[PDB]
């Protein structure tokens, strides 16, 4: 299956941030984790969207902002993340990054 | 252990045709199911036996079974077509399993504009030394929509609880936002205002006490 | 018409127990696998657990065994599970799905419930004050009129919301609901009705919060 155009440059970035940044990724900013599932695009960008500290997130944020089909807003406090547990968010752009990778792997 | 994989959203023009894959290792050795489910409802199946179709579902809906990928085929793409689909088998060890589930969408649905409904605190609830002011919002696309409130043409931050915009039966979206108030607040101000904005137009709808 | 029909949902604290309830019509419950399916909210389907037509075999999910059990009473026509240990992650929306023929080498579903809404946490379960939200006729279409009920402060979801005991059902719209910072929830429902009709007709929302067991008949007069 070929790659979507907007796609394929979300990759590369995540790629880019988590290959090139040196220290530790928005510096112990802790997010929660997600799944190959439905809403996933969605969930990634409400996941991200709450970390504030961090410049370097907001380009894939924004990036995944195209992909999610509603609004997500900060802080929308609620305990739909029963399934998932937290995480660092240099883990979490790899986890996504691998999952999206493997939509590719024929 | 086995577990079997698709691509979490799909986009298609409609009445152009739309592929689903779902895979896993020797899934052909089995049997795929194929379920929709749309917002706030329980899955519908749509295919069965890797290409059975029950009575009811539209002749578009077809489904294949090959080695490794199960594919979902929906020829004539149409718009209450948009849902959540799932593939579902059944295997020795881990009985049965689900795909990640994937999302479908449409193209080009056009702009659609807001219906904003404003009510003003109940003589009930001010009578229990509570207030609240209800702003809801229907049948808007795309999913997104600023709620801001004024309390006489001055803005009101503390208060505010709004939704995430969820998408309708029909596919447009719905949310809406509640202002909580001392009935000292709201007898107090001339009036206060929920301000809609959806894609550069805003829709204000006022409200005043007795 | 096949119909599963689940209950037993509700507020149950960690490390606590509960039991749900199925109740098949419309088909020969007898020769049926019948299976017990759950959906956290937003995540995608986990099937956890599945019994026999004749209760000969009993199968469960590995993150659910040893501390659910499933069973069947194939005269009341009914299917049940019983949960034990809850965990956090246990919280979802509970299916009962009827598989495809009587033996687990055939357990796919095919028919799906609609399923009742276990919320596994250590808050309170508290109930809701409905408001009359009062007619007005500002923002709907000519000689229509547009009354709603504010169902406020409640946990865990859901509510069933109806008007005038299902008699009335088209105009309706009853919205998602809102969590606040409180972490309770806040839901509206609105009907559309004849502008004429008010002070003839009486409207009336059921409200129902099967969680605390509680249910209120707010009648919605004109201001």
């Amino acid at each position: 299956v070929p790659p979507s155009t907007a796609l394929r440059e979300l990759i590369e970035e995540l790629v880019n941030i988590t290959q090139n940044q040196k220290a530790p990724l928005c510096n112990g900013s802790m997010v929660w984790s997600i799944n190959l599932t439905a809403g996933m695009y969605c969930a990634a960008l409400e996941s991200l969207i709450n970390v504030s500290g961090c410049s370097a997130i907001e380009k894939t944020q924004r990036m995944l902002s195209g992909f999610c089909p509603h609004k997500v807003s900060a802080g929308q406090f609620s305990s739909l993340h029963v399934r998932d547990t937290k995480i660092e968010v240099a883990q979490f752009v790899k986890d996504l990054l691998l999952h999206l990778k493997k939509l590719f792997r024929e | 252990s086995y577990e079997l994989t698709q691509p979490p959203s799909v986009s298609v023009a409609p009445g152009q045709t739309a592929r689903i894959s779902c895979s896993g290792d020797n899934i052909g050795g089995t049997f795929v199911s194929w379920y929709q489910q749309k917002p706030g409802q329980a899955p519908v199946l749509v295919i069965y036996d890797d290409n059975d179709r029950p009575s009811g579902i539209p002749e578009r809906f077809s489904g294949s079974n090959s080695g490794n990928t199960a594919t979902l085929t929906i020829s004539g793409t149409q718009a209450e077509d948009e849902a959540d689909y799932y593939c579902g088998t059944w295997d020795m060890v881990t009985n049965n399993v689900f795909g990640g589930g994937t999302k479908l969408t449409v193209l080009g649905q056009p702009k659609a504009a807001p219906s904003v409904t404003l009510f003003p605190p109940s003589s009930e609830e001010l009578q229990a030394n509570k207030a609240t002011l209800v702003c809801l919002i229907s049948d808007f696309y795309p999913g997104a929509v600023t709620v801001a409130w004024k309390a006489d043409s001055s803005p009101v931050k503390a208060g505010v609880e709004t939704t995430t915009p969820s998408k309708q039966s029909n596919n447009k979206y719905a949310a809406s936002s509640y202002l909580s108030l001392t009935p000292e607040q709201w007898k107090s101000h001339r009036s206060y205002s929920c301000q809609v904005t959806h894609e550069g137009s805003t829709v204000e709808k006022t409200v005043a006490p007795t | 018409q096949v119909q599963l029909v689940e209950s037993g949902g509700g507020l149950v604290q960690p490390g606590g127990s509960l039991r749900l309830s199925c109740a098949a019509s419309g088909f020969t419950f007898n020769s049926y696998w019948i299976n017990w399916v759950r959906q956290a909210p937003g995540k995608g389907l986990e099937w956890v657990s599945g019994i026999a037509y004749d209760s000969s075999n009993t199968l469960y999910a590995d993150s659910v065994k040893g501390r659910f059990t499933i069973s069947r009473d194939n005269s009341k026509n009914t299917l049940y599970l019983q949960m034990n240990s809850l965990r956090a992650e246990d919280t979802a929306v509970y299916y009962c799905a009827r598989g495809l023929g009587a033996f687990h080498w055939d357990m796919q579903p095919d028919y799906w419930g609609q399923g009742t809404l276990v919320t596994v946490s250590s808050a309170s379960t508290k109930g809701p004050s409905v408001f009359p939200l009062a007619p007005s006729s500002k923002s709907t279409s000519g000689g229509t009129a547009a009354l709603g009920c504010l169902v406020k402060d409640y946990f865990p979801e859901p509510v069933t919301v109806s008007w005038n005991s299902g008699a009335l059902t088209s105009g309706v719209h009853t919205f998602p609901a809102v969590l606040q910072s409180s972490g309770l929830y806040s839901l509206s429902s609105v009907v559309t009705v004849p502008s004429s009709s008010l002070g003839t007709q009486t409207y009336i929302c059921n409200v129902n919060h099967k969680p605390s067991n509680t249910k209120v008949d707010k009648k919605v007069e004109p201001k």
